[PDB]
């Protein structure tokens, strides 16, 4: 049944997040030492080194795969058909998805640059 | 709402609570 | 000139120009990337692994003949000695010494290890391309062909320089996927002979094959509760299974094994309730429905769940290796940038369409998620499944997309696909540069701006090895360094990385231990001539037997004194590491801080050893038991003269 | 201030259907039983950190701890953070509320001048669903406690015991005058807010009467104008009724400890079912 | 020989003409029928 997938891509962020850091678990972040005067103001995500991450970084990266995933669920399931409103829904439809698509892989891009440094 | 400046009457006055939050913390730490 | 390019009988004719032309470039790809890892730096072999399957690699070409020669060797592990009952695979070693038993007769050994793996990359490319035409159209594996092609991930574990035991497993995992999608989907068992034939070449290789008949079967297992049966999965499936079983019969690391270990021997239960319900269907669609069918049902019922009873009452340092601990999105999505994105797409379509053979690829999606959960090594297992259903995902966008006009949204997704997927193969060209175009035995240093110093103290001091030391001889420092050792050196070892006996390692921590009276006797135990460590201290970033030291502190076996209880001295006494004059004094009486220490004092200034931040000032200077053999270019590996 | 009189005043000439003010009343207490659904913080007490009465809770719990009786446990009888006992009382509470909203009183009418179509009017015992009577029940007893700011000049203590709920589980805690006082306060002031309420905002006897002979809809039983005295034996029942067995519901929120934000919330989701039907209505 | 960064531009350059020739390749199989 389509619950199945439904099981499916619950599983695939949870799995993606923080199954691994679940026994290497890694408190969420602070990690400032006064910078010059304020004196533990929480950071980021993990920058220096790749592996590791947080279980604020985690969920975020989980949250950013999913919407993305399901907005071309969105565009599979309701956007090539013709049968609803032919003006008013469908332009919502492909207007936030497309949003949804932009948006989230330019942030996601972003989201590798700045914990990465990497050439852009 | 004839027109809609009112609803982007309210965001503006989020950002001035969003960025004057953070404007008078900037001196701060 | 030439005007009639785009009405060519196309559909036909002018698509398999195509065709063939992205099967040509595409497949340039995969081996043209690999290659920037060798060409910046090196010639030969990056990491520490490929050695110790290259010398049994030149030995196998040379001398060793596998139908007519396995071997033995007293050259490794003084003095048990390893030999061809441990190494599971030599499926890299026939192919290789298969291509210089051809075309060394066309006419070298150098280039046969090194560039092997961009063939394989080439030769998987083009081989998931063909997987790919069986599962939604050939033109779904023309965008598919080019994932596995530049995946940085499955590029970076086998570069060109790779001479991994899954180097080639993968290829023959994948091949045996061909070899088994249209068995299933069509049941011509001559055809279904060739792929448990194919098989065979996998379950040589590498160890995944314990996960494939995890995954062989257990996929049959789903198709009991789908209920989609036929005879044309039985017909195929009968034929892998129990020809399978016996070609794995033949090899010697599973050995009897596929009689007896938990995984294989469910996996064979279940091929027995298959067999059961194909025979169940047959029989009782000639009778009716009738009661009597409930009767002998109870009958073989309680015959079948005997045989169960009967079957369940008889039932016969690595983790510290930084990879092998578990992995975030880096590995991840720094991994697999665009091709995360689109995994769940040809996934829902798998769901949408959900055919006899893409459910397999469904539970081949599942298993590998699963398992690339916990060992980044693994996700090697991931690097082709995610570019099938993604190459079936934009296979669908696209389709779905260059549908709708020319026969404004699609003035858009078209037209973002592009941009979107093609910034994938500026991320595959440049993150295999970043990270994995380093070697192992090679260090690139730092402290200039023009001819910075990037230098070869691994060459210099093995190569003094094999120069000046006598014949028979001692090798023994740390076990991850064992086979290098036997590279160029030619030099008798007592340990080595596998670990497949744990107590012969375990007293290498009390050679490595506080009491140098005791652990100099354990080495004159073990017939001494040298001893090897390596330092890190003064730059860092490399390794060594000093930040594996933890490991070694709480090794224990065999061991009663010291090495029983885990924390020895070395902490401050409220249970915090300190080395240096706050640290602990049995760690100063330790070898490892006179192991290696011996005039740092005398030489570097200004209060460093950068992996410690440590300190000059300790006296220090003391062999009690041995003398130098080398005095250092680059601080980089005393050699020990071991003194009577 | 000013932001929420637009979004209000343009939410009753503009969209609006419930209005602007109960929707945020309801969308605020959906959130406030769902900070309660899934709680993430906790800061640790004598042992357990990091679940407060979510039901993610109460299965990462089931994670954590062995001796599953002693889970079961803290997951019934928690005390201090949100309980799921708690939260089966509050679903509880949502079932009988609307089982009290379909109470309703058929009206047939014959239409003027159109032949035996019958649209019957409806009277519902919530009758508007108080949202008048609840909030006239609820902003009294607080302008007080913003007055009582006054009252540290010129408190907590002895004002409180006719002036809140007595708080405890225990019903027989240590004042019977405070739950008495508290309860017939409750009761009767939710019914006198109905019988003075109806006369203002509509659905009084003329108000009604005047509406069905403007939209031209006659009772059947007798002549236009004695409408009124045939539903004027309802209206001020079931203002004042529906009044009481409001409040007296709204003890049941309290009483029993089901109630994620209590009798406001029960009346917030009123709001909201209602305000199904209004949105229902033009389909 | 070629150098390293010679063969990022190589590999960039290629990667493009392939992917794009996918996307022709997609619509030609799209268009034409049967
Ligand atoms: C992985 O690597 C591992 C490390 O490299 C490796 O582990 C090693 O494996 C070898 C092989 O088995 C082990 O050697 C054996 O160890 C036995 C342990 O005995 C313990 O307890 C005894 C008291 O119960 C102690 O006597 C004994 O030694 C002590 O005393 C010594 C002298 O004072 C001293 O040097 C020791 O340090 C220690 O203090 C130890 O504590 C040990 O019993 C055994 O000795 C027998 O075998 C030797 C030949 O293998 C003979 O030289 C020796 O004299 C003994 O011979 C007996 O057995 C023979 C057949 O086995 C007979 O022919 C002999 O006649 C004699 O038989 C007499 O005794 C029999 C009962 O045992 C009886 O049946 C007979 O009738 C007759 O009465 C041997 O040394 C080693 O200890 C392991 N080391 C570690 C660290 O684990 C492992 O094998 C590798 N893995 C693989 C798969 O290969
Ligand atoms: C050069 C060298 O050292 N070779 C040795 C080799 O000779 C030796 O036999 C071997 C063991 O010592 O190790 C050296 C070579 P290797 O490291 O590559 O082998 P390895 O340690 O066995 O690697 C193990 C990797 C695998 C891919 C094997 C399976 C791993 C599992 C965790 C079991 C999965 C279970 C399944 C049902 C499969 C499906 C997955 C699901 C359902 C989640």
């Amino acid at each position: 049944a389509m619950t199945v997938y439904a099981l499916v891509v619950v599983s695939y962020f949870l799995i993606t997040g923080g199954i691994i850091y679940d026994v290497i678990v890694e408190p969420p972040s602070v990690g400032s030492m006064t910078d010059e005067h304020g004196h533990q103001r929480p950071v980021a995500f993990l920058a220096y080194r790749v592996n590791g991450q947080y279980i604020m970084e985690g969920l975020a990266s989980s949250f950013l795969f999913t919407m993305g995933g399901l907005g071309f669920i969105i565009l599979d399931r309701s956007n090539a058909p013709n049968i609803p409103k032919l003006n008013r829904f469908l332009l919502l439809f492909i207007g936030f998805v497309c949003v949804l698509l932009s948006f989230f892989m330019a942030r996601v891009f972003m989201r590798m640059k700045l914990p990465g440094y990497l050439m852009g | 709402v004839g027109p809609v400046p009112v609803l982007v009457m309210s965001l503006l006055f989020i950002a001035s609570v969003f960025m004057l939050h953070i404007w008078g913390k900037y001196t701060r730490s | 000139m030439t005007k009639l390019g785009f009405l060519r009988l196309s559909y036909e004719k002018q698509d398999t120009l195509l065709k063939l032309l992205i099967l040509s470039m595409a497949a340039v790809l995969s081996f043209s990337t690999r290659l920037f890892a060798v060409l910046r730096f090196e010639s030969v072999i990056h990491e520490f692994d490929p050695y110790f399957n290259y010398r049994t690699t030149r030995f196998l070409a040379e001398e060793g003949f596998y139908k007519f020669h396995n071997w033995f060797d007293d050259r490794a592990w003084y003095p048990l000695g390893r030999i061809i009952g441990g190494t599971l695979y030599p499926g890299l070693m026939i192919t290789s010494a298969a291509i210089y038993h051809v075309l060394h007769f066309f006419h070298d050994i150098r280039n046969v290890c090194v560039f092997l793996a961009p063939l394989f990359s080439s030769f998987t490319t083009i081989v998931t391309y063909h997987l790919t035409k069986e599962l939604k159209d050939a033109g779904a594996g023309l965008l598919a062909a080019a994932m596995i092609a530049v995946v940085p991930g499955y590029i970076s574990r086998s570069v060109a320089g790779s001479y991994d035991n899954e180097g080639i497993a993968i290829f023959c995992m994948l091949l045996t996927y061909y070899m088994w999608i249209k068995a299933v989907k069509t049941g011509s068992i001559y055809w279904a002979a060739k792929c448990a034939l194919a098989y065979f070449y996998m379950v040589s290789s590498w160890g995944g094959y314990v996960f494939l008949i995890n995954l062989i079967p257990l996929h049959v297992l789903v198709l009991m509760l789908t209920g989609r049966f036929s005879h044309r999965i039985y017909v195929a499936y009968c034929t892998v299974y129990c020809l399978g079983t016996i070609l794995s019969m033949q090899i010697s690391f599973v050995g009897f094994q596929p009689v007896l270990s938990s995984e294989h021997m469910a996996a064979f239960g279940v091929f027995g309730l298959c067999q059961i319900h194909a025979f169940v269907d047959y029989l009782r669609s000639k009778l009716n429905p009738q009661q009597f069918e409930v009767l002998f049902r109870s009958v073989i019922s309680l015959v079948g769940f005997v045989l169960l009873t009967v079957g369940a009452l008889l039932m016969l340092i690595i983790a510290s290796v930084s990879e092998h601990q578990p992995t975030t999105w880096s590995s991840y999505y720094f991994d697999l940038q665009l091709l995360v994105f689109m995994f769940p797409v040809g996934l829902y379509y798998c769901f949408s369409n959900l055919s006899d053979a893409r459910i397999f690829i469904i539970m081949y999606g599942v298993t590998s998620m699963y398992f690339s959960a916990v060992m980044v090594r693994l996700m090697l297992v991931l690097a082709p499944v995610m570019c099938i259903l993604s190459g079936i995902g934009v296979s669908q966008v696209l389709s779905t997309y260059m549908k709708n006009l020319d026969i404004e949204v699609a003035s858009g997704m078209i037209l973002v696909m592009a941009f979107f997927l093609i910034t994938y193969t500026f991320h595959s060209t440049w993150v295999t540069s970043e990270a994995y175009s380093s070697p192992s035995i090679v260090l690139s240093a730092r402290g200039g701006d023009g001819s910075r110093i990037i230098f070869d103290d691994f060459r210099e001091a093995y190569y003094w090895l094999r120069h000046n030391t006598p014949e028979d001889a001692k090798v023994m420092s740390w076990w991850d360094y064992g086979y290098q050792i036997t590279a160029m050196a030619n030099r008798t070892i007592l340990v080595d990385n596998n670990t497949w006996n744990n107590t012969h390692i375990s007293r290498v921590g009390q050679a490595m231990a506080s009491t140098e009276e005791k652990a100099y006797e354990i080495m004159r135990e073990l017939d001494v001539s040298y001893v090897l460590v390596i330092f890190g201290g003064l730059t860092g970033y490399s390794s060594d037997d000093i930040n594996k030291f933890l490991w070694m502190v709480r090794i224990g076996g065999s061991t009663d004194t010291g090495k029983h209880i885990k924390e020895h001295d070395y902490y401050t006494p409220t249970g915090e590491f300190r080395v240096d004059r706050e640290g602990s004094p049995v760690l100063l009486n330790c070898l490892m801080y006179k192991m290696c220490y011996y005039r740092f004092g005398q030489v570097y200034t200004e209060a460093k050893d950068r992996v410690r931040n440590a300190e000059i000032g300790n006296k220090d200077f003391e062999l009690d038991v041995l003398e130098e053999a080398y005095t250092t270019e680059h601080w980089l590996v005393r050699i020990y003269k071991v003194k009577d | 201030g000013l932001i929420v009189l637009l979004l209000d005043e343009l939410l009753q000439k503009g969209y609006g259907l419930g209005s602007g003010i109960s929707l945020f009343i309801a969308t605020n207490i959906c959130e406030t039983i769902v900070w309660k659904a899934f709680s993430p913080t906790t800061v640790n007490t004598g042992r357990g950190m990091e679940f407060e009465g979510a039901i993610i809770a109460l299965f990462h719990l089931l994670a954590t701890r062995t001796d599953k009786v002693r889970a079961l446990r803290e997951a019934f009888y928690r005390q201090n953070l949100p309980n799921l006992m708690n939260l089966i009382a509050t679903i509880f509470v949502f079932a009988v509320v609307i089982y009290f909203q379909g109470f309703r009183v058929d009206l047939p009418i014959k239409s003027a001048r159109y032949r035996g179509q019958y649209n019957t009017y409806p009277i519902k015992l919530f009758y508007t669903s108080n949202i008048p009577i609840i909030l006239q029940s609820a902003l009294v007893s607080n302008l007080y406690v913003i007055s009582q700011m006054l009252s540290a000049r010129f408190p907590v203590g002895g004002l409180c015991h006719y002036l809140s709920p007595p708080e405890s589980f225990g019903s027989v805690l240590e004042d019977p005058v405070h739950a008495v006082v508290y309860i017939v306060f409750m009761l009767g002031s939710c019914a006198f807010f109905s019988k003075t309420w109806i006369e203002v905002s509509g659905s009084s006897a003329k108000d009604v009467a005047k509406q069905l002979k403007e939209q031209q809809m006659v009772m059947r039983g007798h002549r236009e104008t004695s409408m009124v005295h045939e539903l004027n034996r309802y209206i001020p029942t079931a203002a004042a009724f529906g009044g009481l067995c409001i409040g007296a519901l709204s003890v049941l929120a309290d009483f029993l400890g089901a109630i994620g934000s209590g009798t406001g919330i029960l009346l917030a989701v009123t709001i909201i079912y209602q305000y199904f039907e209004i949105f229902v209505k033009e389909q | 020989m070629i150098t390293d960064v010679q063969l990022a531009i190589f590999a960039n350059m290629l990667g493009v003409s392939l992917f794009l020739l996918v996307v022709l390749y997609h619509y030609v199989a799209v268009n034409n029928p049967k």
